């Protein structure tokens, strides 16, 4: 009934179509990293933070824009869903000046926990 | 230090040990201060390649605990069963056995 | 609801067993008194006591109440012998410190205190 | 580090050790001597605590 | 063995709490909000129980800021809504609840951006 | 080396003394106000600017391993010029 | 050595003074030097051993004939047999690394979170928020100079801990005051309160 | 011939074989009280009988140690006293009762 | 390895040859000599004392002592109010409310040290990212009242003011160090 | 792998065999015996049930726990039974440990286990002190390390840091009386609990 089999890890939820990946994984609490995306703001994948390895895939998709189909499972925590992680925050983490004591965001930095947790 | 070569004879015969050697305290050639300053060794994952977070992570290898029982959920000739081999009886302590 | 009692049954039973406990306090209000030296004469320490009795009167479970005689216990183990002192006898009353307003009008000339 | 799952390396380890049982000869010479001192013997407490 | 009684299950005796801080004294139940700074959501998922504030005042010597109610710091992570309100209940506290706010699911499509007919034609791309 | 109350107390980096009609000054009597005369804002302007070469640098306070996190600066305004938030030194960019 | 432990003073204020039976200790669980002072061959650093131990060829001094004089000699050889460990402590450190690799357990170079950003964060976020510990728990244990000091430590997400708690071993060892000090008088329950190792902080809480 | 045991107060009370068999014989007829099927019954056999094969074939004792496992022989016969009043105490205790007394739910989900 | 420290208790037919030799080590007192004769020795040897404010004792650069802010060498204070120089203070010690400086730039208004609390961990000279914070070798700074510790900022400055002659020579051995 | 305290796993069989030794031996009264990664035993029981498997753990072969060294309580202030109440033990013989806690209500008591474990002696009683958590049949039951006049059990979650009351010296009466509690700093409560769960299949799902 306009619902779609959609697998994370082995759940066996149901989702609307037109939904992300993101709109499913924050149904069960695999909240995915994110920088260019807002919950209320357009979608644009700028930053390139929300990747995962969909299973039975070579490449990984921008989980905050790519739709949901059938049959799908994700890996939030494969090794290939962190290597996307550890190397995207490792690349922000090059032109940033390092003024956290400076920055007015010192515990309500959404990039400071991002770039600790993953 | 100034000790005349006589009180050294009255302090070991009336304490034992020829103790000018261990004295008490200390006066020199020792820990001459300001010692250089030293360039330090560097830990592991220098390295800049073969070292991402996932092969270091040490707190996300935990798990949760493994239940057994689970009163609702799992609820599931035989030999005796120990904790462990119970160890042993050690030795008796070659070199210094009875003091 | 099928709860599990303790050292009595409904109420009524327990209520002697509060009595007991009354029992000592009301004779440990002149040996206290002498024994360590205070103020009050033997009266207005009596008055306190039955002034925390008449605290407790609400209550209608008998695990509560079976519980507080214990307490009372404890604190007369530890006031009939002389593990207390002057200060620790003499606290309850709270002399010192200025009762407050009970009333609604000087209660906010200070603090805001609802 | 039981819970964070980390050994700590050994030369980190190793002063652990070291200090770990130098505290060990503290408290002995501090209940040893004490000992000595409510029993009444003054003074090899005053020759340790150069030591 | 067993005994029957269906009563509140008061405990304000066995606490000493003499008697401000058990009357007047509300408390609020809630799930905290999302600090919109930042876009984690983890403080949620839970029932903080924090309770109402009073005097802060200046302390005239070192500038210092000092209280007098003890019972101001005093935050209390529980699971479910239910049974917070057993527990301050339980200790006779005058709670005061704020329900969930779920956010709703929303569809959010990427093409739409690029409409033709429509009207959420985005710039810069 | 500070500024003074007409009431004849001492001045903090911040302004800071007392009103006339304040009780706090009795802890001052038989006592006095400590103070520094180091006002930062007064030594700080008593600095030369380094007019360096390209747009972009990095500072230091005078040690990499001493002070100053190496942040950067773009030095592209002739009008002003740039600072660091750490330190309070000054830079322009020579062309 | 030379002065005490051949000293009638010492002795026969000490000797046969305490005296522990060795599976009444267990019932209350000294667990340190008052057990293995009664002969209850026992130590966790070579019963259960944790750190770099397992290569130092050292020794237990146990005590036999339970009373104060052989707790005594007990305390004294096992301040002689750190100098064993010493030097095997002493003679082979490796050269190495400390403040473990990992940054989010371990606050970085000073040097190092001056330049390098990951480095800066974690060091804003170890020094306000910290590690972030999993739930779980342990008890944990080890043998200091009293005996079984351990820690009941259990944690939650939060960088925060949740109930700690301390195993303060003379905590038991003083609950046991009142059985060994049976048929005794005054003056050696001085030397009893020595020969439980009162360093009080650890009773206190 | 064993003059002391290591521990103390763990006096001697000598010659081994003889108030090991009578307890453990004991504590085999203390059991054939219980059910079969309560699965404490069906272990003691095989600890005992275990240890008692090697008590009732061989007479060297200091063999006898290391052989099941735990020395200072009377530290196992103060440990056969310390089985046998175990059983007699559990038998007005069931442990062989049904299923457990349901404790709540959420009750041990730790992570709050 | 287990060590019987007492076991020498042996059946050694003890005669006159030995047994007396107790009876030589008891009335013929000898033993109590030997305890006392050491003690002899020491009153004929060094005594460690040292007259304190003339010969005082032996630190290291790192001693964990008084506070003191620094100070740049041109000026400028050198705390920026970060605010984790308290979030980890375990005393809970410190407040330190700041604001811009009115040159634009980022600075302190406010700053604390209850010295009877800070327990003088040394977690403060280590996580202020700029050394802004120091510990240093004070420790001849007892007052007559409570209130003459409550350090807050003009005397933290200026006796930082006074010993960066020193601390930036101890420190000078301990970069490249932590 | 250096950094990861190695697992050790054959010891985790040892512990979850023998876990479910005292299961089918004992299975009245006991829940959910499990174990963590960390190779530590846990057994949830019912309190009905508390001596009778200490003393198969004090007085039994294969259980040799003759050692007790705490006996705390945890607070959760948020199921029924908010009081965890933690044993935890010790072989000499067999050279491991365990823990068996149990669970209560602000008052449903326990009884005592100094028949057992004579060590518990005072362990019990600062629990008394502590939490306000009666125990049947232990020997005199009193405060330990709360004052003489102190109301309250403190280690609870309910109770605040610097409670309800200060003393001090107030020189009409030649005493140390106490008044309400008034502080000079107030202890300033952070939110050091930053979002992202940092734990996954660890956790919570709504
Ligand atoms: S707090 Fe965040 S945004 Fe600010 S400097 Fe640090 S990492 Fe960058
Ligand atoms: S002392 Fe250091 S960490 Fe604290 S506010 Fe000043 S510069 Fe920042
Ligand atoms: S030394 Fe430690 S206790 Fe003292 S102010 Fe610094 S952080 Fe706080
Ligand atoms: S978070 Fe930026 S592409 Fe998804
Ligand atoms: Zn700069």
């Amino acid at each position: 009934s306009n619902l779609i089999e959609v697998f994370v890890d082995g759940q066996s939820v149901m989702v609307e179509p037109g939904t992300t990946v993101l709109q499913a994984c924050e149904k069960v609490g695999m909240q995915i990293p994110r920088f260019c995306y807002h919950e209320r703001l357009s979608v644009a994948g700028n930053c390139r933070m929300c990747l995962v390895e969909i299973e039975k895939a070579p490449k990984v998709v921008a989980a905050c824009a790519m739709p949901v189909m059938k049959g799908w499972n994700i890996l939030t925590n494969s090794e290939k869903s962190k290597k996307a992680r550890e190397g995207v925050m490792e690349f922000l983490l090059a032109n940033h000046p390092l003024d956290c004591p400076i920055c007015d965001q010192g515990g309500e930095c959404d990039l400071q926990d991002q770039s600790m947790m993953f | 230090a100034s000790a005349t070569r006589v009180i050294q004879k009255l302090r070991n015969w009336a304490s034992g040990q020829d103790l000018q050697a261990k004295l008490q305290l200390r006066y020199q050639e020792i820990a001459k201060r300001t010692q250089p300053p030293p360039k330090l060794p560097v830990g592991p994952s220098h390295k800049l390649s073969n070292n991402y977070y996932c092969t270091r992570d040490g707190r996300r290898e935990v798990v949760p605990p493994s239940i057994i029982m689970s009163s609702q959920k799992a609820l599931v000739e035989k030999k005796a069963v120990t904790p462990a081999p119970p160890m042993k009886r050690w030795e008796l302590s070659k070199d210094q056995p009875y003091l | 609801t099928s709860v599990k009692p303790i050292f009595s049954r409904d109420l009524n039973e327990a209520k002697r067993r509060v009595r007991e406990l009354y029992r000592a306090w009301y004779r440990e209000v002149p040996n206290t008194v002498h024994l360590m030296q205070l103020d009050i004469t033997v009266k207005q320490g009596r008055d306190k006591v039955r002034e925390m009795f008449m605290k407790n009167a609400h209550v209608t479970d008998p695990r509560v109440v079976d519980l507080l005689v214990i307490k009372g216990k404890m604190e007369l183990q530890e006031t009939i012998k002389v593990w207390k002192q002057r200060t620790h006898v003499m606290r309850f009353f709270h002399e010192t410190e200025t009762p407050r307003p009970k009333d609604f009008l000087s209660k906010f000339y200070m603090g805001h205190d609802p | 580090e039981k819970l964070l799952n980390i050994q700590p390396p050994p030369r980190a380890q190793w002063i652990r050790v070291l200090f770990g049982e130098i505290t060990r000869i503290l408290n002995h010479i501090m209940a040893v001597t004490t000992h000595a001192l409510d029993i009444g013997a003054m003074t090899p407490f005053f020759w340790m605590f150069e030591e | 063995q067993l005994i029957t009684v269906d009563e509140k299950l008061d405990i304000t005796t066995l606490t000493g709490v003499p008697e401000e801080h058990i009357k007047t004294r509300k408390v609020r139940i809630f799930v905290p909000a999302r600090n919109n700074m930042q876009s984690g959501v983890n403080n949620t998922k839970k029932w903080k129980m924090e309770f109402d504030t009073r005097e802060r005042w200046e302390n005239p010597l070192m500038g210092w800021a000092s209280t007098a109610d003890p019972l101001s710091n005093m935050v209390l992570t529980f699971s479910a809504k239910e049974d917070a309100i057993a527990f301050a209940e339980k200790n006779g506290w005058s709670y005061d609840v704020e329900e969930k706010k779920v956010p709703k699911p929303k569809s959010k499509s990427y093409g739409a951006n690029f409409s033709w007919n429509k009207r959420t034609r985005v710039s810069t791309k | 080396g500070v500024q003074v109350s007409p009431s004849g107390e001492k001045i903090t980096h911040t302004g800071q003394v007392y009103d006339e009609k304040d009780y706090r000054r009795v802890r001052f009597v038989d006592r006095q106000k400590e103070v520094n005369e180091n006002f930062a804002i007064d030594l700080i302007a008593q600095q030369p600017v380094n007019e360096v070469e390209h747009r972009i640098i990095a500072c230091d306070g005078g040690g990499g391993a001493l002070g100053h996190p190496k942040v950067y600066i773009n030095l592209d305004k002739e009008t002003k010029t740039g600072t660091c938030g750490y330190c309070g030194l000054q830079f322009k960019q020579h062309h | 050595e030379e002065m005490l432990t051949n000293n009638r003073i010492w002795r026969n204020r000490t000797v046969d003074i305490g005296v522990v039976t060795a599976e009444d200790a267990l019932n209350y669980g000294f667990s340190g030097v008052m057990l293995r002072g009664s002969g209850i061959q026992w130590d966790l650093r070579k019963t259960q051993p944790y750190d770099v131990y397992d290569q130092v060829e050292f020794d237990v001094p146990i005590g036999s004939r339970g009373d104060c004089y052989d707790r005594y000699l007990c305390r004294v050889e096992e301040m002689r047999q750190s100098l064993r460990i010493i030097e095997q402590c002493l003679n082979k450190m490796p050269p190495g690394e400390i403040k473990v690799d990992d940054a989010k357990v371990s606050p970085p170079k000073r040097a190092e979170m001056k330049t390098s950003m990951e480095s800066l964060i974690h060091h804003f976020k170890l020094y306000t928020e910290g590690y972030q510990v999993p739930p779980g728990a342990t008890y944990t244990a080890i043998e200091a100079p009293k005996g079984e000091f351990g820690v009941y430590l259990v944690s939650d997400g939060s960088s925060r801990p949740y109930r700690c708690k301390i195993k303060a071993p003379g905590f038991a060892h003083l609950a046991g005051l009142d059985k060994m000090s049976k048929g005794h008088m005054l003056a050696d329950v001085v030397a009893i309160i020595g020969t439980q190792d009162i360093v009080f902080g650890e009773i206190d809480r | 011939l064993k003059k002391t045991t290591g521990l103390v107060g763990l006096a001697v009370c000598d010659t081994p074989h003889e108030r090991l068999t009578i307890l453990y014989t004991k504590t085999l007829d203390i059991l054939k009280h219980f059910p079969k099927h309560a699965a404490y019954r069906k272990y003691t056999e095989q600890i005992t009988n275990e240890k008692l094969d090697m008590v009732k074939a061989e007479p060297d004792v200091k063999k006898l140690e290391a052989l099941l496992q735990g020395g200072e022989v009377e530290e196992v016969i103060l440990q056969a006293e310390k089985e046998l009043s175990l059983a007699r105490k559990m038998l007005k205790w069931k442990p062989w009762e049904p299923l457990v007394e349901e404790p709540p739910a959420n009750q041990w989900k730790w992570p709050i | 390895t287990y060590k019987y420290v007492n076991k020498k208790e042996q059946e050694s037919e003890v005669d006159m040859k030995s047994a007396t030799d107790n009876a030589a080590r008891i009335l013929m007192w000898t033993e109590l000599i030997r305890g006392l004769g050491m003690t002899l020795s020491y009153l004929f040897r060094e005594p460690a004392t040292i007259n304190y404010p003339f010969e005082k004792g032996p630190l290291s650069p790192r001693f964990r002592g008084e506070h003191a802010l620094r100070r740049y060498p041109s000026g400028e204070e050198r705390c920026i109010a970060c605010k984790l120089c308290e979030a980890i203070c375990p005393a809970q010690a410190i407040t330190i409310e700041a604001e811009p400086r009115a040159d634009g730039s980022r600075r302190t208004t406010r700053y604390d040290i209850d010295m009877t609390k800070c327990i003088y961990c040394g977690f403060c000279q280590e996580a202020c990212p700029v050394d802004a914070i120091v510990e240093g070798p004070n420790f001849e700074f007892s007052t007559e009242t409570h209130e003459e510790l409550l350090y807050n900022k003009e005397k933290l400055l200026n006796n930082g003011d006074k010993w960066e002659a020193e601390i930036a020579a101890n420190i000078q051995a301990d970069y490249l160090y932590r | 792998r250096p950094t990861v305290r190695p697992r050790s796993d054959v010891t985790h069989k040892q512990l979850s065999a023998f876990g479910e030794y005292v299961a089918e031996i004992l299975p009245k009264y006991v829940q959910q015996v499990q174990v963590s990664c960390l190779d530590e035993l846990e057994i949830c029981i019912h309190p009905d049930g508390v001596i009778p498997t200490l003393t198969f753990l004090r007085d039994h072969t294969n259980a040799q726990f003759k050692s007790l060294a705490d006996l705390t309580a945890v607070d959760v202030p948020t199921r029924q039974n908010r009081f965890e109440i933690v044993y935890n033990l010790l072989s000499l013989r067999f050279n491991s440990r365990i823990r068996v806690k149990t669970y209560a209500d602000e008052l449903t008591p326990i009884d005592s286990i100094v028949s057992v474990h004579i060590a518990a002696n005072w362990y019990e009683r600062e629990v008394w002190d502590m939490f306000g958590v009666f125990f049947f049949n232990h020997p005199d039951l009193r405060r330990i390390l709360t004052d003489y006049g102190f109301e309250g059990h403190p280690f609870r979650k309910d109770f605040p840091l610097t409670g309800y009351v200060e003393l001090r010296y107030d020189d009409e009466v030649k005493r140390v009386v106490a008044e309400p509690v008034e502080l000079a700093q107030e202890f300033r409560k952070f939110d050091l609990n930053s979002p992202w769960e940092a734990f996954p299949a660890y956790r919570q799902p709504p």
